[PDB]
């Protein structure tokens, strides 16, 4: 449901597109408002 | 900002104009049945 895995092709941020896309949880929040530098890759906030 | 702006209208002209296009790294090519079907634990073809 969490708690599993299949390499490649794993999920990150992935969502049913169900029978119609535009579906979406009400949980949109998982974190707390806090800003940085810029970074538009997320290799690049790793080497900071 | 314009040299990335000049760089979006760069990519969409230099492949009409020179073609090609394909392009990556090692190995993506060659070898029995066709794109990416793995996927977690399978090596060596069958894919290929």
């Amino acid at each position: 449901s969490e708690k599993d895995v299949q390499l490649m092709a794993e999920v990150v941020d992935l969502a049913t597109g169900e029978k119609q896309v535009l579906n979406d949880i009400r949980g949109r929040y998982e974190c707390y408002t806090d800003v940085g530098p810029s970074f538009q890759s997320m290799k690049q906030q790793n080497r900071a | 900002l314009n040299m990335r702006a000049d760089l979006e209208t760069y990519v969409f002209q230099d492949n009409l104009a020179t073609a090609m296009r394909r392009d990556g790294e090692i190995y993506q090519s060659i070898v029995n049945d066709i794109y990416d079907v793995p996927r977690n634990v399978t090596i060596t073809l069958e894919d290929g």
